[PDB]
C-alpha cells in the first residue's frame, strides 16, 4: 500500500515463521532506497495469507497476518507525529513481545509497528483473508470447508 | 569451589568463560543462584543477558529461577525470567507494574511478602 | 516422541510381468482381476489401511491428510513423519501420473500448491512439519538407472524388494517373472546409489519343504551378495481366489501345522545378524477371510517364547533397544561383505543389557558399479543413515565425528556423502555440508 504522497510499504510472506516488511520510495524514472527494515516475529508455522486494510483514518490502518498455525495475527501502523513514545524513565514494563518496531524509509516519514490482537480457533489451517470495503470485519477461509466472519464486539474490547 | 577459585581472578577468565560460571554456582547443593543472577546484571555492553539467562532456566524450573531473580530486589531482572516461564502474562505483570513505581524501602517490604520472608519483610 | 508412519496406497492397477506371462504370481490376492470389489493389488480391502484408501478414493491429497490429522487427534503430538507408500507396482505406473503423486505428498506437509516435482521438495525443506523419507516397494526388474534416480528426485530413500524366495525353481513355478541372479546384481546398484535396501521372504511357498526353509535362510546372512538390513517375514496364506487355491482344492498342496511353523520362525530369527532388522513376522489381514496357513496373530511373542527355553536369545536391532537405563555406553563397529562394497555398522551397545542407543551405515563406493555423476570424478564413501533413539543427546555428533575420521584415513576418499531426506537437510547443513542434487555431501 501506499503512505500519503509516493513512499509505498511492500509486505513478504512465506516458508518460515517470520513477516518481512520493506520499503521504497519512487521517483520520476523509477524507484530507490528499496531494502528490507523489519521482521515481525509472532508465528509458529509458515505464513500464508496476509493483506493490508484500507486507510480509513488518515495516519492509522490495520494489518492482517494468517498463518499455518491456525492463527490471524494482526498488526497496527501509525504515521508521523502519531508514535505512541515510550522506553522512558517512567516506563511502563514493555512486554518485549509488543516491542513496538520502528523505522524510516528516507528521513522524514517514520512509522511504528506494534501487536493489536491475537485469535485462536478455525480448527485448521487457514486459506484467504478479507476486509469490508466500509465496516471492520474480517473473512477468513480455512481447510476444512468452514467460512466465518471476525468482528470486534462492544463491552469486551477482544 | 576449585573452579570458580580461578577465573573469578582474572579480568579475562571471566570474558571468555562467563558462561560456565553460571553452571558453577547452580550445580552446588546450596544452589547458589543468587550469586549467578548478581553478576548478570552488572553486564552492560549487549544482549548477553537474554543468552545467559536461556540457560540458566534449561538446567534448572524457572519459577526456581523467576522466585530467586525476584529476591534480590531489582525488578527488572525478574522481567525478563517471567517472559521464558509459560505463564499467563496478565498474572505477574501487573504485579511487578505496582512494585515499580513506589519507593524503594517502600518495595523492600512489599517484595518479601509474596515469598515467605516474613522476618525479613519484617525489618 | 517417535515417527510417525502415513500409508498411502496408489491407483489399484495391473502388475507389468501379465502381459508376457499369461498371469500375475500364484499366490498374490485381491487386485483387479479378483473377485474383491475395488482392492489394491496384494490386499483385500478390509485392512484398516485398505479401507481408508477406499473411503479417500485413492486421492493422495487428501488420503494423507486424513491420516496425518487423525493420529494427532489422539495426541501423538506429531513432527516427524516418514511415508511409505504400498500396493501394486507404483514405478510401473505411467511417468505422468507418478510424479503427480509424490508432488500432492508433500503438499499435505508443507502447504505449498504446485505441480512441479523440482520445486515442491524446495519448498518441502524448509517446512515445519517435515518428513524424512519416503519408502517405496518395487520389483527387482524395476531398479534400472532410469528408475533409481527418478526415486531421488522423489525424495525416497528406502526401497523394498519382494525377492522372496533364493531358488531358481520356485521363482519360475510361482510365476515370479524374474531371476534369482538378477535381484543379487540390482541390490548392488541400489546400495552404491545409497538407499537401505530391505528384502522379503516367504516361508511355505510351493515345493519348498520343512528342511529347505531353514538354509533358504542361513544363505540369505552367509552369502556376501544379499546381506541387507531388514526383512519382512510373511508365511503363506492361503486366501479364496488366488492362484493356489485351487491347488489347495485338489489336495495338491497343504500348509504347515501352526506348532512346526512357530518353531521354524524360533530358528530364523536366532541367525538375524545385528547389522538388519525384522519389520514384520506376519501382515495384517483378517482371520475370517484365510482358509489355510497361519491360524492366529500373534506370531511375533509366540516366536519369542518358544526360544526361552532353548537358551537362544534374538539379538535383532529391532528388539535391542530402549523401546531400562544405560549408565554407561561403548562403541563398537562391525565390518562386512555387501555385493560389491564394503559395509560398516557403527553403533552404540552394552554388552550386558543387550540394548542399542544408535547406528549409522557406511559404504565404500565401488567401482565396478555407481554410476552416478557426483560420485565419479573423485574416490567418495557414502553414509546411509543415521538413526539415533531417545543428557543422551550428542550421539549424533559422535557418529557423524567418527564416520568422517574413518573415511579419510581406512577408505582413503576425497568427498563424503549423505542420502538425507529433505525434513532433514538442514539438520546436516549445519554441520558443514552443502547440497548437490539428491545427496548432502563435503570434500573432505
Ligand atoms: C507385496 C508384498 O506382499 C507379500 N505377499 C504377497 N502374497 C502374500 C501371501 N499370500 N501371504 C503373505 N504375504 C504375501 C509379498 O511377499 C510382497 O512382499
Ligand atoms: S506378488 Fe507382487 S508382483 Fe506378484 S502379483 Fe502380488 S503384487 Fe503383483
Amino acid at each position: 500500500s501506499k503512505v500519503e504522497e509516493k513512499k509505498y510499504l511492500l509486505a513478504i510472506g512465506g516458508t518460515n515463521v517470520n513477516v518481512f516488511i520493506a520499503s521504497f520510495i519512487l521517483s520520476d524514472s523509477g524507484i530507490e532506497k528499496c531494502r528490507v527494515v523489519a521482521e515481525l516475529e509472532g508465528h509458529e508455522d509458515w505464513v500464508k495469507s496476509l493483506a493490508f486494510r484500507h486507510q480509513e483514518t488518515p495516519g492509522d490502518y490495520l494489518l492482517c497476518s494468517g498463518s499455518q498455525d491456525r492463527y490471524i495475527r494482526l498488526w497496527r501502523i501509525r504515521i508521523n507525529d502519531l508514535i505512541d513514545d515510550s522506553e522512558e524513565d517512567s516506563k511502563k514494563l514493555t512486554l518485549l513481545s509488543n516491542k513496538q518496531y520502528k523505522f524510516q524509509i528516507d528521513d522524514e516519514l517514520r512509522v511504528g509497528i506494534n501487536f493489536e490482537a491475537l485469535i485462536m480457533g478455525h480448527d485448521d489451517w487457514i486459506s484467504s483473508l478479507q476486509w469490508h470495503e466500509s465496516r471492520l470485519q474480517l473473512l477468513a477461509a480455512t481447510a476444512d470447508t468452514s467460512l466465518m466472519v471476525w468482528e470486534p464486539d462492544e463491552t469486551s474490547g477482544i | 569451589d576449585a573452579v570458580l577459585n580461578v577465573l573469578l581472578s582474572n579480568p579475562e577468565y571471566k570474558k571468555k568463560y562467563l558462561q560456565t560460571i553460571i553452571t558453577a554456582y547452580a550445580s552446588q547443593n546450596p544452589q547458589n543462584l543468587s550469586a549467578a543472577l548478581k553478576l548478570i546484571s552488572e553486564l552492560e555492553n549487549s544482549e548477553e543477558k537474554d543468552s545467559c539467562v536461556t540457560y540458566l532456566c534449561f538446567l534448572q524450573d524457572v519459577n526456581v529461577v523467576y522466585k530467586s531473580a525476584l529476591s534480590l530486589y531489582d525488578v527488572s531482572l525478574a522481567l525478563l525470567v517471567a517472559q521464558k516461564s509459560q505463564m499467563d502474562p496478565r498474572e505477574y505483570l501487573p504485579f511487578l507494574q505496582e512494585l515499580q513505581d513506589n519507593e524503594p524501602l517502600r518495595r523492600k517490604f512489599l517484595i518479601d511478602d509474596y515469598l515467605g520472608n516474613y522476618e525479613k519483610a519484617l525489618e | 516422541s517417535g515417527i510417525a508412519v502415513v500409508a498411502v496406497m496408489c491407483k489399484p492397477h495391473r502388475c507389468p510381468h501379465i502381459a508376457y506371462t499369461g498371469n500375475i504370481c500364484v499366490y498374490c490376492p485381491g487386485g483387479p482381476d479378483s473377485d474383491f470389489e475395488y482392492s489394491t493389488q496384494s490386499y483385500t480391502g478390509y485392512e484398516p489401511t485398505s479401507m481408508r484408501a477406499i473411503r479417500a478414493r485413492y486421492d493422495p491429497y487428501e488420503q494423507a491428510r486424513g491420516r496425518v490429522e487423525q493420529l494427532k487427534q489422539l495426541g501423538h503430538s506429531i513432527d516427524k513423519v516418514e511415508y511409505v507408500l504400498m500396493g501394486g507396482t507404483f514405478m510401473s505406473l505411467p511417468k505422468e501420473y507418478r510424479e503427480d503423486f509424490i508432488v500432492k505428498l508433500h503438499n499435505a506437509l508443507s502447504g505449498f500448491n504446485g505441480n512441479d516435482i523440482d520445486e515442491a521438495i524446495l519448498y518441502s525443506q524448509q517446512s515445519l512439519t517435515k518428513c524424512v523419507g519416503i519408502t517405496i516397494e518395487t520389483r527387482p526388474d524395476y531398479c534400472t538407472q532410469t528408475h533409481l534416480d527418478d526415486m531421488l528426485k522423489y525424495g525416497c530413500t528406502r526401497l523394498e524388494i519382494g525377492v522372496q524366495s533364493l531358488y531358481e525353481d520356485v521363482a519360475r513355478d510361482t510365476n515370479r517373472g524374474h531371476t534369482v541372479r538378477s535381484v543379487c546384481e540390482t541390490f548392488a546398484v541400489s546400495k552404491d546409489a545409497g538407499y537401505k535396501v530391505v528384502s522379503h521372504m516367504m516361508p511355505d511357498l510351493p515345493n519348498v519343504g520343512m528342511e529347505r526353509d531353514i538354509e533358504q535362510f542361513k544363505e540369505y546372512f552367509e552369502n556376501p551378495d544379499f546381506r541387507t538390513d531388514g526383512l519382512k517375514i510373511y508365511p503363506t496364506l492361503v486366501i479364496r481366489g488366488t492362484g493356489l487355491y485351487e491347488l489347495w482344492k485338489t489336495g495338491r498342496y497343504k500348509s504347515y501345522s501352526a506348532n512346526a511353523l512357530v518353531d521354524l520362525v524360533a530358528r530364523i530369527l536366532a541367525l538375524v545378524p545385528p547389522w538388519t532388522r525384522i519389520y514384520r513376522v506376519q501382515r495384517d489381514i483378517p482371520m475370517p477371510l484365510v482358509t489355510s496357513g497361519v491360524d492366529n496373530g500373534n506370531l511375533r511373542e509366540l516366536a519369542l517364547a518358544r526360544m526361552k527355553d532353548l537358551g537362544t536369545t534374538c539379538r535383532d536391532v529391532r528388539t535391542r533397544e530402549v523401546g531400562v537405563q544405560p549408565d554407561q555406553v561403548e562403541l563398537i563397529r562391525r565390518d562386512y561383505y555387501a555385493n560389491g562394497g564394503w559395509e560398516t555398522f557403527l553403533s552404540y551397545e552394552d554388552p550386558k543389557k543387550d540394548i542399542l542407543i544408535g547406528l549409522l551405515r557406511l559404504r565404500k563406493a565401488s567401482k565396478k558399479y555407481t554410476y552416478r555423476k557426483e560420485f565419479t570424478s573423485q574416490r567418495t564413501s557414502i553414509v546411509r543413515e543415521l538413526h539415533v533413539y531417545g543428557q543422551h543427546q550428542g550421539f549424533g555428533t559422535l557418529l557423524m565425528e567418527e564416520a568422517e575420521r574413518i573415511a579419510k584415513e581406512e577408505h582413503g576418499s576425497e568427498k563424503i556423502s549423505v542420502i538425507s531426506g529433505v525434513g532433514v537437510r538442514n539438520y546436516y547443513g549445519k554441520l558443514g555440508y552443502e547440497l548437490d542434487g539428491p545427496y548432502m555431501s563435503k570434500r573432505i
